[PDB]
């Protein structure tokens, strides 16, 4: 505590992550949301790169301001410290990742089938913890929360097939 | 380097201090007191310490309260810094000739942290705990060098070095064994400047489980407590104590490769001497203005003496003049210290010789329970070694040395050895104990009033015989007793039925918060040595009876704020009564000596103290001589 | 014990100690 002292920075990452998720799910100004359309494409394996436009985030913040809601400056936070927001946006995309509408066939990449295999394996190990603890007979919320403490799953960075990039916000659109 | 959490806790405790204004009031009062006698003398300086009520902290911020109780090393330093900042903020008028660190002390309900040396285990380590026990050892109050100031004569410059140990902070530092500077950086020889270096008082006491709560037949448990710069000399060996402090672990416990286990002790934050019966701690009581007003209001009454006499032991029937004598002894006279060095005794001794079951021991137990400072002893249960001092190259105070400025209740006085009797002879008149043993020539103060109970030779006071044969005590010893009461169990029908109705009424008593068939609980009454005047339960059914706590308050007020002066109008009565008692032939129970003149004077002074009068008037001398004539003869005039 | 405690908290603990006793023959 005396060593490695704490500092008070104006950056709150919890509501910044909430804003990131809201922007990913609700932004549609560029038929539905642009970014879930892109994540749906990624799920079906037509795209392996996610480009996050800073113009889109700035426009989303401007629209939120126009309707009266006070939104944190996500664009400025990304510009000041961009390494953390690649990490953040990847987690947010993983949370809102649509299920693929195309099944895995023999013409898919080896990386895609490996990721599908480990995803199914970790969901099966979750289910196996759950069934074992149910058989032990010791609320489903607590049961689940025990399961994710006693599971060694594949982390999201190992079940991840896309790449994240930040397109700078245009000078005219600044 | 500054810590964000540290500042957050500092500002939270500053908010707490702002919410409860009593803490600015206390700090402001301390600062103005210090400044006022600093400017007065260019008495004593109050410490920079504030008592913090943990209940108020729990009301304000429960997590700050739980943080202090459970994680003191992370919550107490920020709170102390907040208090210091607040004190330096109010310090618009600095003392003549942040700064001046203010320490914190805690009080209130500790819950599971209120422990004893036996129940204080290793899972209480690094916690703020309140430990109740008995002080068995008090080390020497040794100075600790916290800053050494040196002088370099070649450069003519003053240097300094600050020293830090593991016990001065709640958090662990990096150890920095800075050596004592014997020379400057560049080779100049340094001279230590004592009087400019800073030394902090340090004491290490040992707190052991109290005998009244420790298991019988089992070896007691002890805990070390370290006191620094204002808690030193707050207690003495044998004192009941409540120490609030952080249960710290120190050293490495044998892990650091150079002990069986880690060295654990309590960093004392607060020391409360507790009042337990038959202990050496007096009973300070808080006297509000309402209490003083009531005391003066009752003192204005004429029969207040009687009101105080009957309210002593309502449960005991009769023994009314014995109760009057007991009240006078509780007040007592005023001792005289003449310029040449001689001493005149101002303490009243009482002896009660009587038949079995006339409540002599209940009247002793009541005095033990109600007196400000009372020690209970039994004949041959405590010897002269146990009554007076004892050499251990060091002295251990006995029964009558711990009871200095107090009362000694000796039961079974007749069953006392002559070796004890000679020491008692010295203690009663000269009020001193001269050891002169094993190279220790010391005169301890034993200014105590002795009340004692005794049985006759044959176990029944024979009215046919004379008192001198019924007592079987040395005449020189009986002279020291200011008032000797012989009580006889005479079988008379009126008082037989009256005492039996009283005994049954007392047995038919219920506390306000108890059921008809609920066993009354009983605690040990560990009072802190710092709401109606009259009593609802009256065994007699009649004047009014005051409550025992109010009677203790009245006795304390009269004892500490009234010093009566003898008057000629009282002296005439005293001299006439003494001359008559000396010359009149009446076959007195006790002999008449010059000590009788002084028991007249002492009783007159005590009764003057009862009325809150600063002068002994004629009525005080008359009532003193009246009680004395009763005690010597049995008259009712 | 971790499983039981977490499953029972909805209507950290240290390593548990094994206090084993027996009634077998005594040396
Ligand atoms: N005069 C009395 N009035 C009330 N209770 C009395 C009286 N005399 C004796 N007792 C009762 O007798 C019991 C024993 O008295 P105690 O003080 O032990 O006698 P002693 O002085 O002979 O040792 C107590 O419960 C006490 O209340
Ligand atoms: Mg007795």
């Amino acid at each position: 505590s005396a060593a490695l002292p704490s500092i008070q920075l104006p950056v709150d990452y919890n509501n910044l992550f909430n804003e990131i998720t809201d922007f990913l799910v609700t932004f549609k100004q560029d038929k539905g949301p642009k970014y879930m359309a892109m994540l749906q494409k990624v799920a079906n394996r037509e795209l392996n790169s996610v480009i996050i436009d800073l113009d889109d985030i700035l426009q989303y913040q401007n629209e939120k301001f126009l309707q009266g809601t006070q939104a944190d400056d996500l664009v400025s936070a990304i510009q000041q410290n961009a390494n953390h927001f690649t990490e953040l946006f990847c987690r947010a995309i993983d949370n809102n990742m649509p299920l693929p509408t195309k099944e895995i066939d023999y013409k898919d990449d080896v990386l895609d089938v490996i990721l599908n295999q480990r995803r199914l394996r970790n969901e099966r190990m979750l289910s196996d913890r759950t069934n074992e603890i149910r058989s032990e007979n010791l609320m489903n919320d607590a049961l689940r929360e025990v399961v994710e403490d006693e599971t060694e799953l594949f982390p999201p960075n190992l079940t991840r097939r896309y790449f994240l990039y930040f397109k700078p916000l245009s000078q005219n659109c600044a | 380097a500054p810590d964000a959490v540290f500042g957050d806790r500092v500002r939270r405790f500053q908010e707490f201090l702002d919410t409860f204004t009593s803490y600015r009031d206390s700090v402001r009062s301390i600062q103005v007191y210090n400044s006022n006698n600093a400017a007065n003398y260019n008495l004593n300086i109050l410490p920079h310490r504030i008592i913090i009520s943990l209940d108020d902290l729990r009301e304000f911020d429960r997590s700050f309260w739980s943080g202090i109780l459970v994680e003191p090393a992370y919550f107490i330093p920020p709170a102390e810094k907040a208090l210091t900042d607040l004190a330096d903020s109010m310090d618009d008028v600095p003392h003549p000739n942040s700064r001046h660190p203010w320490k914190l002390s805690f009080k209130g309900s500790f819950g599971a942290h209120a422990l004893s040396p036996r129940t204080l285990t290793a899972q209480h380590l690094n916690k703020l705990v309140s430990v109740e026990g008995i002080v068995t050892k008090t080390s020497l109050v040794r100075p600790k060098l916290i800053r050494s100031v040196h002088y370099a004569a070649k450069t003519g410059r003053f240097h300094y070095r600050d020293y830090t140990d593991a016990t001065t902070t709640l958090t662990t530092r990096i150890p920095t064994p800075a050596i004592y500077p014997t020379e400057d950086t560049e080779g100049n020889k340094l001279t230590t400047e004592y009087g400019y270096s800073t030394f902090i008082d340090h004491q290490r006491i040992t707190v052991q489980e109290m005998p009244e709560m420790a298991p019988a037949g089992q070896l007691p448990r002890s805990i070390d407590v370290i006191l620094d710069d204002d808690l030193v000399d707050k207690t003495k060996p044998g004192d009941r104590v409540n120490v609030v402090g952080v249960f710290k672990s120190l050293g490495a416990g044998g892990m650091n490769q150079s002990l069986i286990g880690f060295k654990t002790l309590i960093l004392g934050n607060t020391v409360y001497p507790l009042h337990a019966r038959s202990t050496g701690v007096a009973a300070r009581q808080m006297l509000t203005d309402f209490d003083i007003r009531n005391i003066n209001k009752l003192s204005k009454k004429k029969d207040i003496f009687d009101i105080l006499s009957q309210s002593l032991a309502p449960s005991i029937y009769g023994h009314d003049h014995i109760k009057k004598a007991i009240l006078l002894m509780l007040m007592g006279g005023v001792e005289k210290n003449l310029e040449n060095g001689s001493h005149l005794r101002g303490d009243i001794n009482i002896l009660m010789v009587g038949d079995p079951s006339t409540a002599k021991s209940q009247l002793l137990r009541f005095v033990l329970n109600t007196a400000s400072l009372a020690i209970a002893t039994t004949g041959r249960g405590s010897s002269g070694v146990g009554l007076t001092a004892a050499v251990t190259r060091r002295l251990e105070a006995g029964a009558m040395v711990l009871a200095d400025r107090g009362v000694v209740c000796i039961d079974e006085f007749d069953k006392m050895t002559d070796v004890d009797r000679v020491a008692i002879h010295e203690v009663m008149e000269q009020q001193t104990v001269t050891i002169a043993k094993a190279g220790i020539h010391t005169t301890l103060n034993a200014r105590c009033s002795v009340i004692a109970a005794a049985n006759p030779v044959f176990g029944q006071y024979d009215v046919n015989r004379d008192p001198h044969q019924n007592i079987a005590l040395p005449d020189s010893l009986l002279s020291r007793f200011d008032l000797l009461f012989v009580v006889t169990d005479d079988i008379n029908e009126i008082r037989d039925r009256s005492i039996s109705e009283h005994v049954l009424r007392t047995h038919r008593y219920l506390p306000p918060g108890y059921l008809e068939g609920e066993p009354v609980r009983e605690r040990l009454n560990l009072s802190l040595a710092v709401d109606h005047v009259f009593e609802k339960f009256n065994p007699l059914l009649i004047p009014k009876l005051v409550t025992i706590p109010f009677l203790r308050k009245y006795v304390q007020y009269a004892k500490e704020r009234v010093i009566p002066q003898l008057t000629q109008e009282a002296i005439n009565v005293i001299v006439k009564n003494y001359t008559d008692l000396r010359n009149d032939d009446n076959t007195k129970k006790s002999p008449i000596t010059a000590r009788t003149l002084e028991t007249l004077i002492r009783l007159a002074t005590a009764h003057a103290k009862v009325r809150l009068s600063k002068t002994v008037n004629k009525v005080d001398a008359k009532v003193a001589a009246n009680l004395l004539r009763f005690a010597l003869l049995g008259e009712d005039i | 014990a971790k499983r039981i405690s977490i499953l029972s908290r909805a209507q950290s603990l240290p390593t548990f100690q094994l206090i084993l006793n027996s009634n077998a023959n005594q040396i």
